[PDB]
Formats: C-alpha cells, structure tokens, sequence
C-alpha cells in the first residue's frame, strides 16, 4: 500500500 | 590502510549516527509513560519507543552514501524490511550484560525481558533477542564498525521487493569493503577474518529474528485492541 509518512520522512 | 574514500564513508556514518542517537535518551520523557503493574501495560511506551526509533533509523539511512540516490520505492522497501533489525542493532548501545536489559538512563526507562512481555511478545522470541544482544556486546565493536554494520544491514540487495538490486549491491559492497579494511587496520590475520565472520553471522541472526517477529507482530497487531495502541508510523512500516 501507500507509505505517505515514510515517504515524507525520506524527503 | 583506509583510503580517503573509505575514511569519508566512515566519517559520514559516524556523523549520521551521532545525529540520530542521543545517548541521554532525553526524548523518552515525551513517550507515553511506561507502566509495570494490565495486559500489555508496556505496549504504549514500547510502541512509542519503536516508532521514535523508526524515525531515527530513517534519519541514519538517508545519510548513507548513495542511499537517497536509490528510487523512492527502493528506499521504502529497504527501510520497511530492515527497520526492526537496525532497531535491534542500534539498541545494543543501551543494552547491558549486568542484568540483560536496555538501560536508557533510569529505572523508569530501563527495559527487561518482562517489560517486553508486557508489550505483547512471547519469551520465546524475547529470549533469542537477549542472546543476540549478548553475542553482539561480546564483539566489543568500535563505533566505526557499529555504524558500518547498521548501514550494511539497511542496504541489502536481497530484501523482498527491491527493484534495482544491483545498485543496492553497489552501495553495500563499498560499505563491506570499508568495514573489511577498517577491521584489517585494527587486527592482523586471522583475527580480522574471525571478527568479520562473526559480524556477518550477526546480520544473519537479525534476518532470522526479523522473520520470526513478522509472524508474531502479525498476531499481536491483527488484534484491533493492540493495533490501536501502536502509532501511525509503526502501522505504516510493519504493514
Ligand atoms: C533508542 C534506542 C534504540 O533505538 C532501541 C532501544 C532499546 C530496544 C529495545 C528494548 C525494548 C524492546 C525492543 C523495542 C524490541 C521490540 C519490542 C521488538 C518487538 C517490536 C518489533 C517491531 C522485539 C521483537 C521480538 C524479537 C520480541 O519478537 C527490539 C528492540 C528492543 C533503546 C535505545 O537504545
């Protein structure tokens, strides 16, 4: 599924 | 015998670790408090600790040379798959072979086998985790080796869902070559090969602990009562 929080922590 | 490139890798990883691991554990005061009376009284606290640790691991990863040059999806699969292992690994710094617990600056934030039990984990997993911590501690790793090992752990080309395995292997190989050389600079043969071999066996053990857990966190979080006690990032990461 989507990982919006992990994505955001990566940027 | 460390080249400049190797030394630069180590330096970057030392900084990243120092930036993402506060040996005062001051932030722990902001977690849900621990309770040691109450099924799973330690779950809120340890869930917050795990969640916080995931944030910090992500911070460490982003500084690993080349990591952020991977695709976003590869970075996610790598972090989702390694988070628990790196947590376990990084936790060795608080771990003490005195009473076999993780000591984070006080009795309130000092975690033992029964504390972990009260977070919904069976002794049957918990014990192999303690054993791992013991074995690792006995290596008496230099901080240089410790951070390299964390980085090697994260950038593994054999994690499920990885698309560019070759690129991930390119980073890992540089890290492994750096670790091997660092070891050689401290230890002649065959002590050097001995220590390296043991570090590699620790990464294998972590994979095993990871696999075993996944089955357990599946049964714990499957319960809606428990999953509700976790955090959003823990739910996102551990599926
Ligand atoms: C900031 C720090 C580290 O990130 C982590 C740390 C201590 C680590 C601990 C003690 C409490 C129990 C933890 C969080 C363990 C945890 C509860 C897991 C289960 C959660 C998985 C998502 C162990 C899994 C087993 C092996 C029981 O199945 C692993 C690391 C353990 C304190 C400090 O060194």
């Amino acid at each position: 599924k989507n990982h919006p929080m992990l994505m955001n922590l990566l940027k | 015998k460390l080249s400049e490139e190797q030394q630069h890798i180590i330096a970057i990883l030392l900084d990243a670790h120092h930036k993402t691991y506060d040996p005062t554990y001051a932030d722990f005061r902001d977690f849900r408090p621990p309770v040691r009376m109450s099924p799973l009284s330690m779950l809120p606290h340890l869930a917050d600790l795990v969640s916080y640790s995931i944030q910090k691991v992500i911070g460490f990863a982003k500084m690993i040379p080349g990591f952020r040059d991977l695709t976003s999806d590869d970075q996610i699969v790598l972090l989702k798959s390694s988070a628990i292992e790196v947590i376990m690994l990084r936790s060795n710094q608080s771990f003490t072979m005195d009473d076999m617990s993780w000591d984070c600056g006080s009795q309130d934030y000092k975690y033992d086998v029964t504390d972990v039990s009260k977070a919904g984990h069976t002794l049957e997993l918990i014990e192999p985790l303690i054993k791992f911590q013991v074995g690792l501690k006995k290596l008496n790793l230099h901080e240089e080796e410790h951070v390299l090992l964390m980085a090697i752990c994260i950038v593994s080309p054999d994690r499920p869902g990885v698309q560019d395995a070759k690129l991930v292997e390119a980073i890992q190989d540089r890290l492994s070559n750096t670790l091997q050389t660092y070891i050689r600079c401290r230890h002649p043969p065959p002590g050097s090969h001995q220590l390296y071999a043991k570090m590699i066996q620790k990464l294998a053990d972590l994979r095993s602990l990871n696999e075993e857990h996944s089955k357990q966190y599946r049964s714990l979080s499957f319960q809606p009562e428990n999953s509700m006690k976790l955090t959003p990032l823990v739910l996102e990461v551990f599926g």
